[PDB]
């Protein structure tokens, strides 16, 4: 995307090309929460 | 007006160890308490800079490369280094850079230049009135189309540094200062730059030349001087809780 | 014998205060109530061992 | 052992001016990552020792 | 509706089991807006830019650089007379809403035909050899015809580009080099002998040579964005400034959400935002008085709702988790909430755990097992 | 296909302005007299 904060994204473009950047910072952070999460699990399974 | 200078001396391209300088802040952005980790064009540290001191007996301006951006410093007192030139050629067959100050005002200047071959600015001293009269502007013969100009305001030895680049057709400037009390060594310590000044120039660059004062028939001063290429290094940055840069890794 | 409980906000993570991305985020479907889900097992079983 | 957040509160002054240089539980909490308390106090587990 | 409808609906059931169950965080929303830029009046000289009376050739494209300033865009987007408004990290509609750090105004003449290599990363002899846009260029391109203005019946011939080059150019590089080049290897030093030629070449514009052959002016903003101490901000109006309540804050187009506060940090005359961890700004020196605020959001926290079995009663308990509760009764629901129920605030029955605030339910001093747990040794129960 | 109802609508307009009739679109026509959706789905025909 054109910068890592939503805020910037909203400022700069209209929704037509704003979602298309927006669809990249929610990819990559919805898989940034699912790996840590699943690591978050897996020690968890240590732990116990 | 445009002299030649009697000495004609050459030969050793002296050097120092540039132990832990050259640092400065890689954006305009606030940072503290926190390691920041950087990829920029930096002095890699320990490197060799060229060191250059006049005597009295020598004086040397040799023409230096400029490849990706240097980093200068000089050690001085009575205001000796006062410029720079900057470009691909310099004799008006191409558009080169002029950067100076004088007794009144810093100016920058970029034009089709034909430089002298051996340029300063020159000064009559101690005439009558205990005071030093800056008199000969030895820089170019002719200055024959312009693109952009501008001008604004002029016990220890005063030490200086300044970095310099030229990338996305941006020149930047960045620079300090600090008092020392030491013979030749660039101190051990840290500070980074604050960057100054930022010039839409839109040239090559391919190499540069320091302008020293006269100080024929005259009389060098003691300053020396100091310059390095800079690389592409990645950094890593110790802000302090006051966002300033106290230590820096190398990360290579 | 345990460690750190942890909640994370799903939405406050990926979108924090934009409400469009908010309604972009609903296009994924089901994931951040799994994930409040699997993190809320995590911290329950802290208490439990 | 040198913990970092036991989940007893937050109250803005804790953080904000200084305290958010040095610290990152607080820069943790403000993107919607919480810590929970545990159930058991320390004085509790003590007391079940 | 309330906080039992709001878990009905999180777990999907008309029927509840005993427990505490996460819901919706709650977060207290802005109370009003700010927006601050410099108090700068002076409308910026895009006439000068626009209706020059003869424009530079692309081989020496004329830059101005345009600042200490108010731009209102809106005057050139809403203007037919631009054949093209393309825009390359922006949106048009949004310069308005914008602060820029410095805006060079980088100005030619081309034929038509050759638009298009204006573009980011396009190629062709006027891409290649004579004006370059970088790779990340963040800015727009604007263009127009001029058969009408600087034609001539002759060929107008004032208008002249670069056909050779030993490499192409740096991305806005200008070349003025005028150098015989060889397309042999001859080392023809003296003169444009036999393949040998001067490197510069003439359009001739004439006023029935063709559709896109005819000449276009053109103009490159090129703007560095959001992130200094800028100069060319837009024309919205500033408000006052107000602290220690949430507001949606703007300043110099950092807009945001957030409770604003009088910092400490020691910034430098060079730095205008300070940042999170995170990339997130939570610092900035504002544009009208030299003071450095604080940025922090504004409170909000994960809420569980507490509750026996719905076959056993529809009466709950609310825990606001990590909340000092001084701050819930504050946010009285006059305006918004992102909950939308707010009864349980009526008071009284309010209590400080550790783990946060707890509302509706009554605190006594005896001892039991644990029933549904709290937190830092709380636990609730239904009884008498 | 099959299709729950159709509405053509219809106007005059000039070519130049024929790029502003697309969804989402913004300039007089788009701004103050006729507007598509931001969703839209549907067609649009022009011709001189
Ligand atoms: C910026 O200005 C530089 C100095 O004028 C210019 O450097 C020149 O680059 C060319 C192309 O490589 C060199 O030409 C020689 O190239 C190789 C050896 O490198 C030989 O095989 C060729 O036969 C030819 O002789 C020039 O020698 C070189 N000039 C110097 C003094 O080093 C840069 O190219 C310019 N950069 C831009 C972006 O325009
Ligand atoms: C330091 O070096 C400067 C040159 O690099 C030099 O600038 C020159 O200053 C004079 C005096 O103002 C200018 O002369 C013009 O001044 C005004 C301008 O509005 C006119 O009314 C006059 O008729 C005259 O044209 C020069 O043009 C200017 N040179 C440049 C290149 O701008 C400083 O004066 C130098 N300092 C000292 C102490 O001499
Ligand atoms: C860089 O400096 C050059 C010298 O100051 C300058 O060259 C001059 O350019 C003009 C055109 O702009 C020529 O003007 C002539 O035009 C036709 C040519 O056939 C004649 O009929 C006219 O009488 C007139 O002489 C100059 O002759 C030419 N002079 C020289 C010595 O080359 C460049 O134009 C400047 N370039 C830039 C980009 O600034
Ligand atoms: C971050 O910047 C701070 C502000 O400059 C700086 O505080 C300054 O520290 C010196 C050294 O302690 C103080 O000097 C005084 O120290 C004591 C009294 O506090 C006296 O015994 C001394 O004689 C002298 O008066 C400065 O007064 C103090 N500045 C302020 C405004 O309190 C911090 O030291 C810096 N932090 C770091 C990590 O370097
Ligand atoms: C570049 O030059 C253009 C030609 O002069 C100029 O266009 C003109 O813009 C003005 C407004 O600044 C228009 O003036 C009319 O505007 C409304 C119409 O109701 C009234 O408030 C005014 O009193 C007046 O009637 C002109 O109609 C318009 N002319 C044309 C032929 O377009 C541009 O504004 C100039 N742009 C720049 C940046 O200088
Ligand atoms: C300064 O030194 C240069 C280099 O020796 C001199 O340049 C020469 O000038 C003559 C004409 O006077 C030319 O024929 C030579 O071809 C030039 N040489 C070079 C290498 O360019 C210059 O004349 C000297 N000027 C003074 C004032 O001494
Ligand atoms: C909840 O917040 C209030 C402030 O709004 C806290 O009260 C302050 O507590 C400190 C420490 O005892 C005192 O210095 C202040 O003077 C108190 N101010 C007021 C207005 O009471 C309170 O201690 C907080 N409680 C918890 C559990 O976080
Ligand atoms: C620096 O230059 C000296 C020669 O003066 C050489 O011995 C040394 O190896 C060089 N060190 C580096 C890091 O280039
Ligand atoms: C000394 O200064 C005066 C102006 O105060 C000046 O007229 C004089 O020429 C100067 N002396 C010399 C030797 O030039
Ligand atoms: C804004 O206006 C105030 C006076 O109300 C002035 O002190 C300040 O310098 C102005 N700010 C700028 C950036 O011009
Ligand atoms: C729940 O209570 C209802 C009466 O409200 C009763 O009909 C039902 O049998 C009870 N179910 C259980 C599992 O206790
Ligand atoms: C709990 O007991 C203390 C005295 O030990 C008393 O002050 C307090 O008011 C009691 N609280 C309740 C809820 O009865």
């Amino acid at each position: 995307a054109i910068s890592s904060v939503l805020n910037d994204i909203l400022s700069r473009l209209d929704k037509v090309e704003a979602e298309v950047q927006i669809d990249r910072l929610i990819t990559g952070r919805l898989q940034s929460l699912q790996t840590y999460v699943t690591q978050q699990l897996i020690r968890a399974a240590e732990i116990r | 007006q445009c002299v030649n200078l009697t000495t004609r001396t050459q030969l050793p391209p002296a050097y120092t160890n540039s132990f832990t300088r050259g640092v400065y802040y890689p954006d305009k952005v606030f940072r503290s308490s926190v390691l920041h980790s950087t990829q920029d064009l930096f002095l890699p540290f320990f490197s060799n800079v060229t060191w250059f001191h006049a005597i009295h007996k020598r004086f040397d301006n040799p023409v230096l490369p400029f490849n990706d951006g240097v980093y200068f410093a000089s050690t001085e007192k009575s205001n000796i280094i006062r410029g720079w030139i900057f470009g691909t050629t310099l004799d008006s067959k191409t558009q080169s850079l002029l950067i100076v100050n004088n007794a009144t005002n810093v100016v920058i200047k970029v034009c089709e230049f034909q430089f002298c071959n051996d340029p300063f600015l020159g000064v009559y001293y101690h005439k009558n009135n205990k005071s030093w009269m800056k008199s000969e502007f030895r820089v170019y013969s002719s200055a024959n189309n312009c693109t952009f100009e501008y001008v604004s305001q002029p016990n220890f030895k005063n030490l200086r540094e300044f970095v310099f680049k030229n990338i996305d057709g941006y020149f930047k400037i960045y620079s300090k200062h600090t008092p020392i009390n030491l013979v030749r060594d660039l101190p051990h310590g840290f500070s980074a730059l604050e960057p100054l000044v930022d010039l839409p120039i839109g040239i090559n660059i391919t190499r540069f030349q320091t302008l020293l004062a006269l100080h024929s028939g005259w009389t060098a001063g003691a300053a020396a001087y100091y310059v390095g290429y800079l690389q592409p290094r990645t950094f890593l940055l110790k802000y302090n809780e006051n966002g300033t840069i106290t230590d820096a890794v190398d990360c290579a | 014998v345990s460690m750190t409980k942890t909640s994370v906000d799903c939405t406050m993570y990926i979108c924090g205060d934009s409400t469009e991305c908010s309604n972009l985020l609903l296009q994924y479907g089901s994931f951040c109530t799994q994930l409040n889900r699997a993190l809320t097992g995590i911290a329950v079983e802290q208490d439990k061992n | 052992v040198t913990l970092a957040d036991a989940g007893f509160i937050k109250q803005y002054g804790d953080c904000l001016g200084d305290i958010a240089a040095r610290d990152l539980i607080c820069a943790q909490k403000f993107n919607g990552l919480t810590v929970l308390p545990p159930l058991l106090t320390d004085e509790m587990i003590a007391q079940y020792t | 509706l309330d906080p039992l409808s709001e878990t009905k609906c999180t777990l999907k059931s008309f029927t509840v089991e005993k427990g505490i169950y996460q819901t919706s965080n709650f977060r207290v929303q802005p109370t009003e807006s700010i927006v601050r830029f410099p108090n700068i009046t002076n409308l910026c000289p895009f006439g000068e830019v626009f209706n020059a009376t003869r424009f530079a050739s692309v081989y020496a494209w004329n830059r101005k650089r345009i600042s200490n300033c108010v731009a209102d865009y809106s005057v050139l987007y809403n203007s037919a007379s631009f054949s093209t408004f393309k825009c390359y990290g922006v949106s048009p509609t949004k310069l308005n809403d914008l602060c820029f750090t410095n805006v060079y105004a980088d100005s030619f003449v081309i034929r038509g035909d050759e638009v298009r290599q204006i573009a980011p990363g396009q190629t062709g002899k006027i891409a290649d050899y004579n004006y370059k846009l970088p790779d990340d260029f963040t800015g727009c391109v604007i263009a127009w015809n001029s058969n009408n203005l600087d034609s001539k019946v002759g060929g107008n011939y004032n208008y002249r580009y670069r056909l050779f080059r030993k490499s192409n150019l740096k991305p806005f590089e200008r070349d003025i080099s005028t150098e015989i080049y060889q397309a042999g290897s001859t080392p023809c030093n003296g003169v444009q002998g036999f393949n040998c030629y001067f490197p510069l070449q003439s359009y001739g514009f004439q006023p029935t040579n063709g559709v896109g052959y005819q000449p276009y002016r053109v103009v490159v903003l090129s703007f560095e964005l959001l992130h200094a101490p800028a100069t060319v901000c837009g024309p919205k109006k500033s408000t006052n400034l107000v602290k220690n309540k949430c507001v949606n804050f703007n300043f110099n187009g950092l807009t945001g959400t957030g409770v604003l506060t009088e910092s400490n940090k020691k910034f430098l005359p060079f730095q205008q935002f300070g940042r999170d961890i995170a990339d997130t700004t939570d610092a900035v020196r504002d544009p009208q008085t030299l003071e450095i605020l604080d940025i922090t959001p504004c409170s909000f926290g994960g809420v569980s709702v507490i509750t026996p079995g719905t076959n056993t009663s529809n009466q709950v308990a609310v825990l606001y988790q990590g909340v000092n509760c001084t701050e819930v009764p504050v946010a009285i629901h006059a305006d918004q909430l992102t909950p939308t129920w707010r009864v349980y605030s009526t008071g009284s029955n309010v209590f400080q755990t550790r783990a946060g605030c707890l509302i509706g339910a009554e605190h006594v001093n005896n001892s039991y097992e644990c029933d549904i747990p709290i937190g830092a040794g709380i636990c609730a129960s239904y009884q008498t």
